[PDB]
């Protein structure tokens, strides 16, 4: 019973640490992809001032 | 009055030559008389984007574009965009410019407004930060909505997005001279057409004497061109500013959405070839929204609000059309399909529901501490509902058993049986005041309606009529 | 208020004293309007930055002169400027009239007053971009500018001359603590200004209602533009703010800034390049975007003993969305600023009323110009206050039942429930100083923390009215001296003997 | 195939056809559909049509807008 | 930076002086040619900059290069934009350099100030025919066994330091005590923090590092080696925090 305690607060733990694992690789991913976006759009306007 | 040839089309936008010194000013409409297929004469709308120089202006089309050959007579009024005011918007679905497209029969009250006005000035508008007070209880007690404010919208489908529409729509226009300037920018047709046969079949237009309805409806189609889901907003925000500014009603504003309009502001620029923004919208994305949204306020004539369902691409947040939408936002109404699910209407969530209102110096400290005390009341809840309503059940406590009771009561109070989901669903409508929703919850919490079933606050209206459901249970309960 | 009997001579006194004068000045034709522009063919001598004006009242500034035209952009919507007609170069380049007589008038970024009060009378003219103090005309800050927030003012201090940029996401309360500090100053001889770029309406005018209702308006000038309003008028009040204010600042009166924010003037440059097809850098920002910070950022300072003991305190803010620092502006203003004041979205979601991040902000000159009293007395604040931010974490399976931790839990939880505060509602530097050398020495680790707040509240009251005499060594000694710390302590000990019983 | 009409415009032919296609194929599901008839109709699929439509913007210079697509 | 260039140009050239060259900071002077190089009306190279970026870079570096008539040593910031260590110009930047320390936001958010990333900062000169062999191994090591820790740091933060061997907490809390002892106490940000400014020597860093790795004070605590100066410092303060109970 002890160790199944122990090992039921780890788990907690563990899915806490994932939470907040995922919520900022969520960030990171916005901004990932907003700033992909923005290059595409970049590039693709600039290449269309060239010509 | 300046006769103007079409020098250029490109699509939906224009070119129109004009007299050397005669010219139109921008944001003035332009009608282009042309012909259909069979050459009968019909007339595409165009609104001035641009002066471009050496007499010729530019203009987007608010019509299709098919009927307008190189050089036609185009027509300036002088003045932009002018749509009816009055009794006749009332009750009628309108398109951008005003034709109206009920097909009874055709607009009156040659009043009008230009469809681009500037905003109320510094002086004008009121600083008593005033609570818009619902039938609803739980947007009373929980969200409670700013006067003048903008509420956002994020519940899908199936949870109860457009009977919440009417439910607002008849509180305000039962307790007090409410007028609803339902404008539905990106309004797919079949989803307009089941959205006005609803208000049809629901009482809120009469049709045997329109006109003393309670809505006026303005539909911005996915099919019509880059400037006109622009504008409907605009069309639907001056026939509402009419009604603040001449007759002093509390106007109900709707705009759904608010995302087609920034997608559609995006695509007209990115036709007129202007160099896009970060993520994509237009160069001009703040004062587009701003321009939009800082007409809808409160004076000292009356106040506009609006509540404006918002669409997130991919739920990001960070994007900025959300990031710039709640710029101006006051509060957020988030629905659940969870309460949906459960079967409690109003499907809102109220431990994601915000609002700058609730504070305690604001709507006073005893609707504080009740909001305060029922919020930790539901947040005890939710995360008991894997403890206990799971696996637990260890006799859990008896001061964690008085949260679970009354955290049963409070899911059951917060519905309520609407005015228009009587037909719907059978449930005999009920207007509850904010005191007394107040003072509901506060004897729900305080320790005086443990004892009564938990369905004796499920689909009811005041306390006391929540007391009397719990006696005629019991009269059933003895039987 | 009768006027009939005046009017009729004051019809008189404005045809006497007239000059009549004749002047050459230029005149060309205006061409193209579009996305805030306007290409004028005229114009041979202009002066890139006259205050060119156009024949529909809406007055301009010309910047794209190359060879047979000039680009000028218009302060506000360029609508009823009908083509062709002619503009006039007013001879003077971009400048602002200054007087005292802005002191409570609201006023937009064109110096035009929309109080509906008045008008305001200026003879002294400032230039809306004056070039900013070198390096022999400042001097190292040491008065304090104190925002009457118990965290800000304890343990990230700011100067008079000290940029601190108040960073935090949409709805943190950085109003709030701009609010706070101009209040707070209802004594001091800080001339504030606050300048609002691109905001609702509806919050300009409660803050107004505030400022008003407060007793504030005496020393504050407001200058509004609003999210209505063009690209260009957002983009151009921070320096008409800067103008107002380094006036009252070179007469060696010392004076506060805040601008809110320079998010909204970044995006106001990003729309304003981009209708000017200038190809843009970071995430579509246009390259200059820091040159258009620091070019009013470094414009607030300390000025010289031989200048004038002058200061300009900008208090600048920048939203930031999904909380992420590494964001263009503002990473950039960070560069540009002195220190950061960041507004946790989460303590304050949680219930922490002013939500201050304690790690992150940063004062460079915040121990120099905190005063000898909060400096002896929040050092042991900010030490236990570090070590509860590190003992939170991990609090639960290591440390659970030590003497150490419950007793921190219970000075780190009341440290936290000292530091919170009504909004509106700033306090002095005695009261300050009093409210934490309590949680310093420790004298609440007894009491409920529930009734914390009402404690503080009363010992506030308790040694306002019957301790006349703190007031008064904290003022004079600028020191926390043993003596106020005797006489602080018999009312904190009398206070804790009318709460306890 | 009894009633099934397949209009077809493979990747071979210009991209003018391929944004025809799916329009012909709409006036016949319209015309069958105001003979008092139900009609069903299948696209297949709209990204082939809307890659034709974004070159045949991009090569009459129709300003690019996201991800080249055009605003229309 | 051409005028405070030709400023040292002529020290170095003429008297023959070792010249010190401090430029604050050159992401600037990138920054001023990115800008004026869309008003010229040029067309814009990658994402922001000027197409003439690189040989803008050289055009500077390369004259401040040591002679056999003087020398010029440069310490230089390069403010690396948006926290981005891949934009184009400070990746222009990294050629140019004979040491690059790159400074963490993670270590400054955490507290190790100086921020230093240890392995990510590298030098041409850790060659053990310049710093012998002593030196160029216990540096070695030391990376290692960091990087090491930096490997486990995903499996720590996601479950913890239980799940580890011993062999492998070893190196965790051998690289735990590493990652304090970076910090040092500056002689300038004594008047932010408090704690006075530390110099300490090579000889002894080196020989504080060997205690370390040697495993001689792996039993005192890891805050013990926090914000300290030389090895007798963290000794006696992990005996002076054993005195106040
Ligand atoms: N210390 C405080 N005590 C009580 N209420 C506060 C406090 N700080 C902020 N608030 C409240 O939080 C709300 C938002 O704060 P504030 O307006 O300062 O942030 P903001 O960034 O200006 O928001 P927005 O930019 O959307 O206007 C306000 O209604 C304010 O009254
Ligand atoms: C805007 C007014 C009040 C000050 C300007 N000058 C500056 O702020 C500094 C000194 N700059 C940028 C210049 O030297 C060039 N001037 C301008 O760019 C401008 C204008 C400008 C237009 C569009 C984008 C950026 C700048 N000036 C005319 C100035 O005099
Ligand atoms: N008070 C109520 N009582 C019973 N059912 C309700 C009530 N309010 C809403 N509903 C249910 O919610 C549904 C409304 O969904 P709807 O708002 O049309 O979705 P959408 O957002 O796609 O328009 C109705 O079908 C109705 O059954």
């Amino acid at each position: 019973a002890s160790e199944l305690a122990a090992r039921m607060t780890a788990m907690s733990n563990a899915t806490d640490n994932a939470n907040e694992l995922k919520k900022t690789l969520s960030i990171n991913y916005n901004r990932a992809r907003q700033a992909k976006i923005t290059g595409e759009i970049l590039e693709i306007v600039a290449g269309a001032n060239a010509c | 009055k300046n006769l103007g040839r079409i020098a250029q089309i490109i699509g939906p936008v224009l070119d129109v030559a004009f007299p050397p010194g005669k010219m139109p000013n921008i944001y003035n409409a332009l009608i282009v008389k042309g012909r259909d297929t069979a050459g009968q004469p019909m007339n595409v709308t165009c609104e001035v984007q641009q002066l471009l120089g050496n007499n010729r202006v530019r203009a987007v089309a608010m019509s299709a574009t098919d009927g307008l050959t190189r050089g036609m007579e185009v027509i300036d009024t002088g003045a932009p965009l002018s749509v009816p005011v009055g009794g006749a918007t009332l009750g009628r679905i309108f398109n951008v410019l005003g034709e109206p497209v009920d097909n009874l029969g055709p607009v009156d009250t040659r009043t009008t407004s230009p469809i681009h006005r500037s905003a109320p000035a510094f002086t004008q508008l009121d600083t008593k930060l005033s609570i818009f007070e619902t039938g609803i209880k739980v947007v009373d007690l929980l969200a409670p909505y700013r006067r003048g404010g903008k509420i956002g919208l994020f519940g899908g489908a199936g949870v109860g997005k457009t009977v919440l529409i009417m439910e607002l729509i008849n509180n305000i226009a039962k307790a007090h001279g409410g007028v609803s300037v339902f404008g539905g920018v990106g309004e797919r047709t079949r989803e307009g057409n089941d959205l006005y046969m609803e208000m049809k079949e629901s009482g809120v237009i009469n049709e045997q004497n329109i006109a003393e309805s309670k809505v006026a409806l303005v539909y911005g189609q996915m099919n019509e061109p880059p400037g006109a889901r622009m504008r409907v907003g605009l069309t639907a925000l001056t026939m509402a500013e009419y009604f603040r500014d001449v007759n002093e009603q509390d106007v109900l504003l709707f705009i759904d959405n608010i995302f087609r309009f920034v997608q559609a502001g995006s695509e007209v620029s990115a036709l007129l070839g202007r160099m896009p923004s970060a993520v994509g919208y237009q160069p001009t994305l703040s004062t587009e929204m701003g321009s939009l949204q800082e007409r809808i306020t409160s004076t000292k004539e009356g106040s506009i609000t609006s509540i404006q369902a918002v669409y997130v691409p991919a739920d990001d947040l960070t994007d900025p059309a959300p990031a710039t939408t709640f710029a101006h936002l006051d509060a957020t109404t988030v629905l659940s399909r969870g309460l949906a699910a459960k079967g409690i209407y109003p499907a809102v969530d109220p431990l994601d529901s915000t609002s700058t209102m609730l504070q305690p110096r604001i709507v006073g400290e005893e609707h504080y501490e009740i909001a305060q005390r029922v919020k930790e009341t539901l947040q005890r809840y939710k995360e008991l509902q894997d403890i206990i309503a799971i696996l637990g059940l260890d006799e859990l406590s008896e001061e964690d058993r008085l949260t679970v009771a009354r955290a049963r009561k409070i899911e059951r109070f917060l519905s309520q049986p609407f005015f228009v989901a009587e037909v719907f669903t059978g449930s005999p409508g009920k207007y509850v005041g904010l005191a007394e929703t107040i003072r509901g919850f506060q004897l729900i919490l305080s320790g005086e309606l443990d004892s009564l079933p938990e369905q004796a606050f499920y689909l009811v209206g005041n306390i006391d009529e929540a007391t009397a459901k719990a006696m005629n249970l019991e009269m059933e309960s003895k039987l | 208020t009768i006027r009939a009997d005046e009017i009729s001579k004051i019809i008189r006194e404005r045809i006497e004293g007239y000059n009549r004068e004749v002047k050459v000045v230029n005149t060309g034709t205006v061409l193209q309007v579009g996305d805030g522009i306007a290409r004028i063919h005229g114009l041979d001598e202009v002066m890139a930055g006259e205050l060119v004006e156009f024949e529909e009242g809406t007055i301009g500034i010309a910047l794209n002169l190359e060879s047979n035209n000039v680009g000028v952009v218009l302060m506000g919507d360029g609508l009823m400027i009908q083509e062709g007609s002619s503009v006039k170069a007013t001879g003077r380049i971009a400048q602002i009239p200054v007087s005292e007589a802005y002191l409570g008038r609201v006023i937009n970024a064109l110096a035009k007053p929309i109080d509906g009060r008045g008008e305001i009378t200026a003879s002294e003219s400032r230039l809306i971009e004056s070039p900013a103090p070198g390096i022999m005309s400042r001097r190292s800050v040491y008065e304090p500018l104190q925002t009457g927030l118990i965290a800000i003012d304890a343990m990230i201090p700011v100067g008079r001359g000290q940029r601190e940029l108040i960073i935090g996401d949409r709805q943190t309360g950085k109003t709030a603590v701009a609010t706070d500090t101009i209040l707070n100053q209802q004594g001091q001889n800080v001339i504030c200004v606050y300048v609002a770029i691109g905001q609702k309406a509806s919050s300009v005018a409660q803050v107004v209602t505030n400022f008003q209702e407060r007793g504030a308006m005496e020393y504050t000038i407001v200058v509004a533009e609003t999210a209505d309003s063009p690209a260009t008028l957002q983009y151009l009040a921070p320096y008409t703010g800067a103008a107002l204010a380094e006036y009252f600042m070179y007469r060696e009166r010392h004076t506060l800034i805040i601008y809110d924010d320079l998010s909204k003037q970044a995006q106001a440059y990003r729309q304003m390049s981009l209708l000017l097809r200038r190809p843009p850098g970071r995430e579509a920002y246009p390259g200059d975007v820091f040159y258009l910070h620091s070019r009013l950022l470094e414009r607030a300072a300390k000025l010289s003993s031989l200048l004038g003991e002058g200061s300009m305190t900008a208090l600048p803010i920048v939203e930031t969305q999904a909380g992420d620092v590494s964001a263009y502006i503002p990473t950039n203003v960070i560069s540009i600023t002195d220190g950061q004041i960041f507004l946790s979205a989460d303590l304050f979601n949680a219930g922490i009323r002013p939500a201050i991040n304690v790690g992150i902000s940063v004062s460079r000159v915040g121990s120099a110009a905190q005063i000898k009293a909060m400096k002896k007395v929040a050092g042991k604040l900010k030490l236990e206050l570090a070590q509860f931010a590190e003992l939170e974490a991990f609090a639960q399976f290591a440390s659970d039942l030590d003497k150490a931790t419950q007793n921190q839990l219970a000075r780190g939880q009341r440290l936290r429930e000292l530091l919170k505060q009504p909004q509106s509602a700033p306090l002095t530097v005695e009261e300050q100083v009093m409210t934490i050398y309590t949680g310093t020495n420790g004298y609440l680790d007894s009491l409920e923390l529930d009734q914390v707040r009402k404690y503080l509240v009363e010992l506030r009251t308790y040694v306002k009215t019957n301790k006349p005499e703190f007031q008064e060594i904290i003022s004079s000694t600028k020191t926390f001296t043993e003596e106020a710390e005797a006489l602080l302590k018999e009312a904190i000990q009398e206070q804790m003997e009318r709460f306890l019983l």
